């Protein structure tokens, strides 16, 4: 998982 | 009558998907991997929808810019509604080019009714996976389909794609033959917001949740089909 | 159907909180608000024909707005299936104004956010706000029905009203007995959007139209009935 | 009319  | 959106004009629209992965390493932005899970899953629903999809990569701001003031002045006349998509990094009211940051009302502005006037009175919907860190009126028969709310952060698996871009992809599939927009938008808050919790090394990201946010301006109802 | 619609017939539909702020304090600067008591009067109207419990508040300081929703939440809502606030005052983006100044509608709203306020989590909470806008996750299950779009004025004639909350009170009078309240608040959008234009001597305020703005962030789709 |  990673962000915007 | 006056109830719904006229979507039996020749052809549903386009629908313009700018997917942006890899960025100058002058903006400090990493790659956002998974993002080609979302531009597919996207193309493809948006076929089936009788949308003509343009998939556009790794664009800089100029691009997204120059992009979309050319499709703003294509004669939209035979068209019924318009989509765009954009899968970027973000913040409040800003979509990253692949170079810098696009004030998003500098995008949307070249479609407002005074401005794009084949598309007056029809849906315009910005479908938008990105981060939101803080005669008619000209806002109206817009749709603003946010992945989070304001001030928030919105999330991306590696392997599957936003969790937003793959709840509306699926709640599209699912029911987009027989449930109004709005309706389907509110499947895809609560599928986003149930289904998901975050995973990260960094405690800052991590055991997150996330809610999409729904802005509409829209004047009728809009079902994507006649 | 409590997976797509929210659960309505608890035994009380729920609190209905008008705040009807209509003389300010000098030091503010602010004109008395003509009109706002026929929207206090057709909401509480509509809204008793909903089956919520009305309570109708006037000119409220600031202090007195945070510490009445502090109050309000702080309540057993158990046997209530949603709750409603309405708020008419001035306003700017993101601000409502008591009648000594302003505060910010955050604080107002953070009282019912789903982890502070149990009693309430999981059922819908509506603000309908009047108000100019001149420039589980936490926000689940809120729904904003917002005057006028972001960065945009907010018109009311003295002697019929807000032009959004008589458009809304005639929309819940039409059709709260069959359509899903996203449906009834579109038709509010086209009903402000063509029916109305103002009259001002102010030419920054004369010949303007108005569209809402419908903010969800709802799970569920929402009947007034069962 | 007047403006909020
Ligand atoms: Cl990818
Ligand atoms: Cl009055």
């Amino acid at each position: 998982d990673e962000v915007d | 009558a006056d109830n719904s959106y006229k979507m039996d004009y020749p052809e549903m629209g386009l629908c313009i998907i700018i997917n942006n992965k890899n960025f100058h390493k002058s903006t400090g932005m990493t790659s956002r991997s998974g993002t080609d899970v979302d531009a597919a899953n996207l193309r493809e629903t948006f076929r089936n929808l009788k949308y003509e999809v343009r998939n556009k990569n790794d664009l800089t701001r100029e691009e997204i810019v120059e992009l979309m003031r050319d499709v703003s002045k294509e004669d939209h006349s035979k068209r019924s509604s318009f989509v765009c998509v954009l899968l970027s990094h973000g913040e409040e009211g800003i979509i990253f080019g692949t170079n810098g940051p696009v004030d998003l009302k500098k995008i949307t502005n070249f479609f407002r009714g005074d401005r794009c006037r084949s598309l007056t009175g029809k849906p315009k919907l910005f479908i938008i996976q990105a981060c939101r860190g803080t005669k008619i009126p000209v806002e109206a028969d817009f749709l603003y389909a946010y992945s989070t709310a304001p001030g928030y952060y919105s999330w991306r698996n590696s392997k599957d794609g936003s969790w937003f871009i793959q709840s509306l992809c699926a709640m599209l599939k699912q029911y987009a033959d027989k449930l109004e927009f709005m309706h389907i938008l509110t499947r895809v808050n609560r599928k986003v917001a149930t289904e998901f919790e975050s995973f990260s090394f960094d405690a800052t990201f991590h055991a997150k949740k996330q809610i999409p946010c729904i802005v509409s301006m829209l004047t009728k109802e809009l079902y994507f089909y006649h």
